[PDB]
């Protein structure tokens, strides 16, 4: 039962599609700019005490490839995040995996609980380095 | 004496057309994974307050700039050390815009008078060895004989020995002679010098344990070691 | 002085220079190998090939190597023209025959003049298909590797070390696609200057054998306009930088005083920067215990001793800079200050400043040695101290050959002329010691004897 | 369903022989336009450099794919597998334990080291491709 | 070839102007961006504009407005004295022909007459150039900052200006604070804009999010920049090809349409020609984006103004499109599969099938949209006269694309002035019948793409055989089979990717036909491998300059369907 604010903005929201006062999820989208930075701080003020933020993207991680007078460098800077999905733009499953992985955070509570220490990076690690073969790409 | 100093380069407000002079070049790599291990956050960028030049590649270092002071060459389709031509008035020259330093004095316009010490000739005495000084590249400069590719470089320490000095001693090439300065005790495996002459002993100056303070010195007691 | 036309331009240049230093004066870019500023032209490469023509009428000219044509005043040269552009790449063409798969792991590569030259001519496909001719390696000591299979046989190396810097023990062997460039057997370069062959060498057979242990690309580097802090002659360095450790030094060109080449104490004397044992914060002293303060402790903590102490002493340094003595001579006062050296050291220091300010004879700089006629050496092992004046006083000794030269019409650049005019002629060097020197091979008279006798 | 060329998640791959494919020639760090690749050269006793540390920031790449077609030595590519998710920045730091697989990935069989002119373990000089046998200057033949 | 130097003298355009002003009162640059280009004094800069206005077959779109730095610029040989430039392209539409006008500046004298009494269209593009750089216009009715905020001290595209971000102080939020308070205390100054007085000023926010200042339609104010990225500054501090793939973010639903302008603008600086091959593959991949784009237009278009049940079918075809896109270039969205001198890759084996199986399956989900659009009455009703401009209003205010199309000015770029083989190909250009509107400008986009699934229908029955990168020593990068094994070509690789290709110093300039209007790129290089000036024109600054002139006597449901029927994204807007 997660009520969702997307604010994503330019070439993110594009994924997410094909994927006030009320929402307990925030899901920053796009690249964050210096010019629109305090409409993303107040809207982050205007939600209830359990806030959740999801931040997807490079442009909303950090800067992405975005290092430029203009742009700031990640919306962490200024609000907390909970969940960070790479990409440029990530795929709809990835924010099914966010909301999959962030429903593990609501169950497990300071909610890190000594358990979540445990990282995709070294969960995954036995499943990702034992591949061998991959398919060659001149085919389709 | 030293107002000369203030023209060996210009000033942290010295600007190439509002541009500050680069230190890196301007492909340089890893901005955002460099200090990712220690915090994914990057920092700030370090702030030169003392100089021109700046902690970055956000600057000037073009061929044709005003300047003196290059901290490297590179030019468009020339990355090896041949990039200087392009930095040079003619190639092989001066650089284009002036070489960077300044003489502190000019030549004087009169001159001095003879020096009238002359020494007296140079006699053996038995008991003293005057200590003569020998240098090493590698081996007689104080910081870069910490250097770990200079220890190998650098020979054994040694003490270089007339022929007929060491005949009156006894030794031969290799056998370790003691002897005293200051109170001291060194023991080196001895040299032979036929060039060296006699009255005299070749230490290496500025190694572990030869100070270059003992050029001209003397030692009073030198025997075979045991 | 002259008047050349290039391409249909027309330029003013110097008549005594040749093609080759004209035009890359002018910003024309010309490819070459063999040729190097301080060596002079030995015409060996092929690669500097530019059209001349007899004058302006003339539409058929013939191919002449730029480095070994005077810059005349009536010259009609043509670096863009069809045929000469083709043969530029032709040479590349050959040279890339032999060349080994190497880049990836080469440490020449993105600094490498043969890559350069390569991408400038604009050859970049390959109809060679036949197998590439390989040779073993030499040990040539702790600062210089080697890798033969990279060369591509444009005589630098020997001319700079046997030459230019009177080096012994590198020579060029084999004969016709065979020739094999370094010592008669394994052992270290006995040069002082052989550093200078990593600059030298156009490609990576000679390499940083000390940069080579921690490797960076020459973009990654961060580099500044330094001084070489080893001896007393101040040569321009550019040390560079990646990760927070010094990895290699350059050289950084001045036209008066050190230009192309180091020394061997200059280029690899860096690693005492690289300690792991060096102080990295101040540090205080409690009995046997050690506390580490911050720059704003340390201050607090130092001034409130020095303001209970009687009298302060200071004692600098000759290793350290104006600005570092002149701030602790302003802590303690000009009557409690002290430069750290022995009396003995310090009348010698004084007497030595004392004829340059006050004696009415010009010092020269360090470039300005090599145009002398006699020099005198009184008790100064000038190899050992002040490595590079050594390689300096070689080239005042070579002035005689190209006077002799000079009286016959041969030009400057043209240096296997030259040298052949000269037959171990030499200026005459006269140099005291306490024992031989290096600079013995080139002296007309050695003395050694104790300095009283000197 | 995923083509093959599709641009997720970057490995580093292995040769045929079993030894990693990098040779830390710093390529694909330069050709980034993000700056999102570290390494440092380190070469073993048999003389095969090979990365010292690998680091890719995961939080800045846009998955441009220019680091895989700069590489040399086909060693860095892109696979499809977009699962990465994280509670904090900092784990999306991959050192080169997290990217270097057991396998060779799309190109199975290219090895550099044959290529290229320097001596290795297993390959000393004439025994690359289209190498001829090293002939000493003090040979008898002209 | 189509690349080379050329002075453009034999162009009828400067004959009339030594007959007007004198020889000595011009200067002309011999570039390679296919237009004359002519530097002019700035006292004579508004007597030539108004020359070449009614010339008999007048210049009447002014297509771009902006500044040079030019301190830094070593190779400026011919070129007056310059410490800053000022630019001014022109277009006839009756003589298909461009000129631009260059106005040297000094740098303690940034000051030149403003262009707007004679173009509309330039009150934006001086505003940008005053924020930008620091020239001011003089004459500017209001001349205040469009890209950054009010406050920002600073011109970013001057070159003593820092690029990164990382090197300024991270977001301390000191100053973030104080932009909250700021943006609380939103009130109204009589700054915003002309501004004459009762009245109720309303801002509304919304396929791109930006506020404007509306009064309550009597006066309105778009306020951008909400979206600048930096695109142009980012072309300095990139190589030529590692810039790529910031020209796919220009416009989203671009992709391949937009790296198309750049890499031709490249490869006249490096004089490629490219081979058949690369021609029509980049066609390819540019009329599918085209495709997708249009079919986002109509669906989004039907969705506001009527039911969008039937409609939600679309999606499944958008997703074929990407699959497809992916199954060529790796990637859905923003590819960066264009390269200088080619594509990255070849043409995987199984691509015929799936385009055959994509131009099967679409005609008969196109002429669902021809019946569901042409014979609908409602949306038709709630289109027409819905704040209509005609062919004098479109080229006063630098409108092309679909809207220009709408009026009886046939104009497109792949016609008049062909790029990438476009004219080896059988399409034609619709259109309107002199008023352009909502209903007229949806009807040109369904004919738009019938045309377009015909040049992709040659292209699967015409694909020709060869390289898909050209053979010259500038194709970036080359080969890669042959740089794994030939160490020349190997050669070439590394100081491409590493240090960057050496494009020689000159100016290219092309033009294209993008999914939305006309996208451009201008592009300058110093003899380095990095652009020093990069110029991007999108049409969407341009389009949403236009509305305060049309919307003018509307309501405010008229402003949402005018908005929703115009081609602008917010990404082409601020770049
Ligand atoms: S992360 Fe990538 S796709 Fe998303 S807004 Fe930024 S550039 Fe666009
Ligand atoms: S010497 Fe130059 S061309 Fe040869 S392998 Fe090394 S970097 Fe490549
Ligand atoms: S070793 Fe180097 S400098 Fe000597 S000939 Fe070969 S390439 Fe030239
Ligand atoms: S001579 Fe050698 S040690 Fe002295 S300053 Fe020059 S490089 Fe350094
Ligand atoms: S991944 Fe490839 S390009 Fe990058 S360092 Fe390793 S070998 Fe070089
Ligand atoms: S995919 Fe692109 S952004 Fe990511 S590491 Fe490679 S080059 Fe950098
Ligand atoms: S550089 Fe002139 S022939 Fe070698």
């Amino acid at each position: 039962s997660i009520w969702p604010y997307n604010f994503g903005l330019s070439c993110c929201y594009v994924e997410m599609v094909t994927s006030p006062r009320q929402a307990d999820l925030m899901v920053v989208a796009g690249t964050c700019f210096t010019k629109m930075a305090p409409v993303i701080q107040r809207l982050y003020d205007q939600m209830l005490e359990p806030k959740w933020v999801i931040s997807m993207g490079a442009c909303a991680n950090s800067g992405g490839m975005y290092d430029i007078y203009s742009v700031v460098q990640g919306v962490d800077k200024f609000i907390p995040v909970d969940v960070y999905i790479p990409g440029c733009p990530p795929r709809p499953e990835a924010y099914m995996q966010a909301l999959m992985l962030l429903q593990e955070s609501i169950g497990k509570e300071q909610g890190v609980y000594r358990a979540n220490m445990q990282s995709e990076r070294e969960r995954k690690r036995g499943e990702r380095i034992a591949v061998t073969n991959l398919r060659t790409p001149d085919e389709i | 004496e030293l107002a000369g100093i203030k023209d060996a380069a210009p000033d942290a407000t010295f600007r190439i057309r509002g541009q500050k002079l680069a230190r890196e070049p301007h492909r340089y790599s890893g901005r955002t994974a460099m200090r990712a291990n220690i915090s994914v956050h990057e920092p700030r960028q370090p702030q030169d307050i003392d100089t021109m030049f700046t902690f970055s590649m956000e600057g000037n270092n073009q061929p044709t700039a005003h300047r003196s002071q290059v901290p490297f060459a590179w030019a468009p389709g020339w990355n090896s050390p041949q990039a200087w031509n392009k930095f040079q008035d003619e190639v092989g020259g001066k650089l284009r815009f002036g070489d960077p330093g300044v003489r502190l004095f000019e030549t004087s316009e009169n001159g001095l008078d003879y020096f009238t010490s002359v020494p007296a000739r140079f006699q053996p005495q038995d008991g003293k060895w005057r200590i003569a000084p020998y240098y090493h590249l590698f081996g007689s400069d104080e910081l870069s004989q910490r250097a770990p590719v200079f220890q190998s470089r650098m020979p054994q320490p040694y003490i270089k020995l007339n022929p007929a000095d060491a005949a009156k001693l006894g030794v031969n090439a290799g056998t370790r002679v003691s002897f005293s300065y200051d109170g001291n005790t060194v023991t080196l495996p001895v040299e032979i010098a036929e060039g060296l002459t006699a009255g005299q002993v070749g230490l290496p100056m500025g190694m572990s344990g030869i100070a270059p303070v003992l050029a001209g010195a003397h030692l009073e007691d030198l025997k075979e070691a045991q | 002085m002259a008047t050349i036309h290039v391409d249909g331009k027309e330029y003013e240049v110097n008549g005594a220079d040749n093609l080759l230093e004209a035009c890359l004066s002018l910003g024309l870019d010309i490819p070459y190998f063999c040729w190097h500023p301080a060596l002079g032209s030995v015409g060996a490469c092929r690669q500097c090939a530019v059209k001349q023509y007899q004058n302006a009428e003339d539409t058929r000219g013939r191919l002449v190597m730029s480095c070994m044509t005077p810059a005349s005043d009536g010259t009609f040269i043509s670096i863009d023209d069809e045929e000469a552009k083709q043969f530029r790449e032709s040479v590349v063409e050959w040279l890339m025959t032999n060349h080994p798969h190497d880049c990836p792991v080469c440490e020449e590569g993105g600094n490498c003049h043969l890559q350069d030259m390569t991408v400038m001519t604009g050859h970049s496909f390959r109809r060679y298909r036949f197998t590439k001719r390989t040779h073993r390696n030499q040990d040539l000591g702790p600062f210089i590797s080697h890798e033969m299979n990279r060369c591509i046989a444009c005589y630098r190396c020997v001319r700079y070390y046997k030459d230019y810097a009177d080096g012994t023990d590198l020579g060029v062997y084999g004969a016709h696609d065979n020739v094999y460039f370094g010592r008669p057997e394994d052992g270290t370069l006995e040069s002082e200057f052989s550093g200078n062959l990593v600059e030298i060498c156009p490609t990576g057979v000679f390499t940083d054998k000390t940069h080579s242990e921690r490797y960076n690309r020459k973009w990654d580097m961060q580099f500044a306009p330094s001084i070489c802090q080893q001896c007393s002659i101040g040569c321009n360095i550019s040390p560079g930088e990646r990760y927070g450790e010094l990895r290699r030094i350059e050289n950084r060109y001045n036209g008066t005083v050190n230009h192309y080449f180091l020394c061997d104490r200059g280029r690899f004397g860096y690693g005492y920067v690289n300690l792991k044992d060096r102080p990295r914060q101040p540090v205080q002293r409690r009995g046997d215990d050690f506390i580490t303060l911050n720059a704003e402790q340390a201050m607090q903590g130092a001034a409130d001793i020095l303001r209970q102490s009687k009298k302060v002493i200071g004692i600098g340094s000759p290793r350290a800079s104006v600005e570092s003595n002149f701030a602790l001579r302003e802590l303690v006062g000009e009557e409690n200050f002290y430069t750290g050296i022995a009396h003995g050291e310090q009348e010698r220091l004084q007497l030595a400043l004392k004829v340059l300010r006050e004696g009415g004879i010009y010092t020269p700089a360090l470039r300005e040695i090599e145009s002398y006629d006699a020099v005198l050496v009184l008790g100064e092992d000038v190899t050992q101290t002040g490595a590079r004046v050594a390689l300096a006083v070689r080239q005042a000794v070579k002035g005689k050959a190209r006077e002799m030269a000079a009286a016959q019409k041969v030009a400057d650049w043209q240096i296997a002329a030259i040298l052949n005019i000269g037959q171990r002629a030499k200026h005459p060097l006269f140099v005291t010691n306490v024992d031989d020197t290096r600079l013995d091979d080139i002296a007309a008279w050695t003395y050694r004897a104790p300095v009283e006798d000197q | 369903y995923l083509p093959p060329r599709y641009r997720g998640r970057i490995v580093l791959t292995r040769d045929p022989d079993g030894e990693e494919r990098c040779v830390a020639c710093n390529l694909c760090a330069v050709a980034c336009p993000v700056g999102c690749i570290s390494l440092q050269k380190a070469e073993t006793k048999d003389g095969r450099w090979y990365p010292e540390f690998f680091r890719i920031n995961f939080s800045r790449c846009i998955f441009c794919g220019l680091c895989e077609e700069a590489c040399p030595t086909t060693a860095i590519q892109l696979t499809p597998d977009f699962e990465m998710g994280e509670y904090k920045r900092q784990d999306l730091v991959y050192e080169k334990e997290d990217l270097l697989i057991s396998g060779p990935g799309k190109y199975p069989e290219y090895n550099f080291y044959r290529m290229a002119g320097m001596a290795i373990d297993g390959k000393d000089k004439g025994e690359a491709e289209n190498e001829a046998k090293p002939i000493d200057v003090k040979s008898l033949l002209p | 070839p189509a690349w080379q130097t050329r002075d453009h003298l034999d162009d009828p355009v400067i004959g009339e102007l030594r007959n007007r002003f004198g020889p000595d009162a011009f200067t002309v640059q011999a570039t390679r961006t296919g237009v004359p280009v002519v530097w002019i004094k700035r006292e004579q800069l508004l007597e030539v504009g108004d020359f070449l206005k009614k010339l008999p077959k007048p210049y009447v779109m002014l297509f771009d407005l902006h500044g040079m730095d030019e301190r830094l610029r070593t190779h400026r040989e011919g070129l007056p004295a310059a410490d800053f430039s000022v630019f001014y392209h022109l277009i006839s539409i009756d003589r298909n022909r461009d000129i631009m006008l260059k106005v040297a500046l000094a740098e303690n004298d940034l000051h030149v007459p403003t262009f707007t009494k004679l173009f509309p269209n330039a009150n934006w593009y001086e505003r940008e150039t005053w924020d930008l750089f620091g020239i001011t216009f003089d004459g500017h009715p209001n001349l205040r900052r469009i890209m950054m905020p009010q406050t920002w001290k600073g011109h970013p595209l001057r070159k003593d200006y820092p690029a990164r971000a990382t090197e300024f102080s991270p977001f301390e939020l000191t100053k973030a604070k104080q932009d909250l308070e700021m943006e609380a205390l939103t009130f109204k100054p009589e700054e915003w804009g002309m501004k004459r007085g009762d009245f109720m000023f309303l801002n509304l926010g919304p396929h791109g999010a930006f506020r404007i200042v509306l009064q309550l339609i009597v006066d309105c104010v778009p306020d951008i920049g909400y979206h600048h990225r930096g695109a142009e500054k980012m072309g300095e501090r990139q190589s030529w090809h590692s810039y790529i793939p910031y020209t796919d973010r220009i416009e989203y639903l671009g992709g391949c349409v937009n790296e198309m302008p750049y890499v031709l603008a490249v490869e006249k600086l490096a004089g490629i020609t490219v081979p058949d091959r690369v021609n029509v593959i980049r066609v390819m991949l540019s009329e599918l984006f085209r495709i997708n784009s249009h079919l986002l237009y109509i669906s989004t278009f039907i969705q506001d103004v009527g039911a969008m049940t039937p409609v939600f079918f679309a999606f499944t075809d958008r997703q074929k499109i990407y699959d497809l896109v992916e199954a060529i270039t790796g990637f859905r969205m923003h590819p960066a599969w264009f390269r200088i001198g080619g594509v990255a890759h070849d043409l995987p084996r199984g691509w015929d099938r799936l385009l055959r199986e994509f131009l099967d399956w679409m005609p008969k989900r196109l002429a669902s949209y021809e019946k569901a659009a042409l014979q609908n009455t409602i949306l038709k009703g709630r289109s027409q006269g819905v704040a209509a401009y005609g062919a004098k209003e479109a080229l006063e205010w630098g409108t092309t694309g679909a809207g220009l199309r709408a009026t009886g000015i046939d104009f497109d770029v792949r016609k008049a002035r062909p790029y990438s083989g476009y004219e080896n190909f059988d399409f034609e250009i619709p259109v309107g019948g002199g008023v352009s509107d909502c209903y007229t400008r949806v009807m040109l986009k369904v004919e738009e793409l019938r045309q377009s699934l015909r040049i992709l229908e040659q292209c699967l029955n015409n694909m020709p055989e060869g390289p898909f990168k050209a053979d010259h020593p500038l194709t970036t990068p080359p080969p890669k089979e042959r740089t794994l094994q030939h160490i020349e070509t190997l050669i070439t690789h590394f100081l491409q990717v590493s240090w960057g290709p050496v494009m020689p110093a000159n100016e290219s300039f092309q033009m294209i036909e993008a999914t939305k209007g006309i996208n451009s790129y201008y592009l300058t290089s110093d003899g380095s491998t990095m652009s020093y000036r990069t110029r991007v024109r999108t049409p969407s600054f341009a389009h949403l300059q236009q509305i305060p002139a049309a919307i003018r006597g509307s309501l405010v449901s008229d402003l949402i369907v005018y908005l929703g029927s115009i081609d602008f994204v917010m990404s082409d807007v601020d770049r």
